[PDB]
């Protein structure tokens, strides 16, 4: 198949540097150019520069001159983008595109390469559990849930019952308190089942290899 | 900087008909070399975008012809014959006629449903977390359509702002509806300073506000 290879994701600190990857195979390397895209959350793609393989040059947009520089290394086809002194602004995900010379358009993009910036170290999630405090049927069904909060980094794995439990099931996405992440899930059952037959959540923070199983026990 | 302002963000479409996406820019598209630079990529969710056609309305290799493209100018328009389920997720015109090939806009196919009101709970703070002096109450807007719904959070009648964090879920594979957490995280001080805390959700569908409350 013909594509663009790129790095896997970064977890760094500020003031560090990143240098993605972004492997060419299949097609004519000279005859394009590489270019470069910036996705932030919530921001715009925001084109972020140009790399001329006939020529090495490179053209910088404003928005990322000087601490983003643009390497290549052509006899092994690779095209090179590094950030140093990473902001905690940096934080995103990075495509590298193969521009045409003709009809200006991008064709065929990398799959992506997220960097994530923070000064936060690897912390097990606090699993609370969220029982009614005694609400009712609202027609003959309930709905628990339970509260992973506090953690870093990204990401948190949440079951119902081991995986019993799909529908009703809606993991909420994490989101930030102070550099640590706060996400929540709900299960909703039929009033038969919760208290006459048990419902836990189980919790799982691979990053700092942890599992929590906390039983909802009633209110 | 040519600045893509396209809309809508959402576009609620039913799968089967045609829907059409429009695009406008803030300059001419229009290159001295006499062609237009509009090009039209689509994003699947959590993936790289795509590109789907070249030049206001050339079908790039693969795009079938149920997708069309056309204007002129300073208004665009993507339109798709009959929309396919494969065929949902994010789209962006970029054009590469002026420097910089701006990106904007971001318009997202999503399905079209029946209105739905959502299951409202709310939940007081367990044990464990009072214990290590933390206090979170959480309620949860459940299984709701149309996406939009405004969230209050009443503390004595009194309407807190800061302190909450809400979270959404993009439509429901298989029921076509949204879901969202508001979590007004709170010190335990401030929290047994008071009794009564109220969730406020004002949406299309209803008459009045749905509210929810339990009595610290
Ligand atoms: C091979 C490759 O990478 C391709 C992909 C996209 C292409 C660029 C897209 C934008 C246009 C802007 C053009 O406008 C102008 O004539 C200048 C005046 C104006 O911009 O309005 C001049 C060349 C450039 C900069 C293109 C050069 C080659 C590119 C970089």
């Amino acid at each position: 198949q013909i594509q663009l290879v790129q790095s896997g994701p970064e977890l760094k600190k500020p003031g560090e540097t990143v240098k993605i990857s972004c492997k060419a195979s299949g097609y004519a390397f000279t005859n394009y150019g590489v270019n470069w895209v910036k996705e932030a959350p919530g921001k715009e793609l925001k084109w972020m520069g140009w790399i001329n393989i006939y020529t090495g040059e490179p053209t910088y947009v404003d928005d990322f001159k000087g601490r983003f520089a643009f390497s290549l290394e052509t006899s092994a086809s690779t095209a090179y983008l590094e950030i140093n002194n990473l902001k905690n602004e940096d934080t995103a995900t990075y495509f590298c595109t193969r521009g045409d010379y003709v009809n200006w358009y991008f064709d065929v993009w990398g799959a992506g390469t997220t960097v994530t910036v923070s000064s936060a170290k690897t912390t097990p999630p606090s699993v609370y559990p969220l029982a009614p405090g005694s609400a009712a049927q609202t027609n003959s069904m309930v709905t628990l849930g339970c509260l992973v909060k506090g953690y870093f980094p990204e990401p948190v794995t949440v079951t119902w019952n081991s995986g019993s439990l799909s529908s009703g099931v809606h993991t909420f996405p994490a989101v930030l308190q102070s550099d640590l992440y706060t996400l929540s899930s709900s299960v909703t059952v039929p009033s038969s089942p919760r208290p006459s037959e048990t419902v836990t959540c189980n919790v799982a923070h691979p990053a700092s290899s942890t599992k929590v199983d906390k039983k909802i026990v009633p209110r | 900087d040519v600045v893509m302002t396209q809309i809508p963000l959402s576009l609620p479409v039913n799968l089967g008909d045609q829907a059409s996406i429009s695009c406008r820019s803030s300059q001419s598209l229009i290159h001295s070399n006499g062609n237009t630079y509009l090009h039209w990529y689509l994003q699947k969710p959590g993936q790289s975008p795509k590109l789907l056609m070249y030049k206001v309305s050339n079908r790039f290799y693969g795009v079938p012809d149920r997708f069309s493209g056309s204007g002129s100018g300073t208004d665009f328009t993507l339109k798709i014959s009959r929309v396919e389920a494969e065929d949902l997720g994010i789209y962006f015109c970029s054009q590469s006629s002026h420097v910089p090939p701006t990106f904007g806009g971001g318009t997202k196919l999503e399905i079209k449903r029946a209105d739905a009101a959502p299951t409202v709970s709310i939940f007081p703070p367990s044990s464990e977390q009072l214990t290590s002096g933390g206090a979170s109450v959480v309620c949860f807007l459940n299984n709701f359509y149309p996406k939009d719904i405004n969230v209050k959070w009443k503390i004595d009648g009194s309407e807190r702002q800061n302190g909450v964090l809400n979270s959404w879920t993009d439509q429901d594979s298989k029921d076509s509806t949204y879901s969202m957490s508001s979590t007004l995280t709170l010190t335990k001080d401030e929290y047994e300073r008071h009794n009564s805390y109220t969730c406020e959700a004002t949406h299309k569908t209803s008459t009045s506000p749905i509210v929810k409350s339990f009595n610290r």
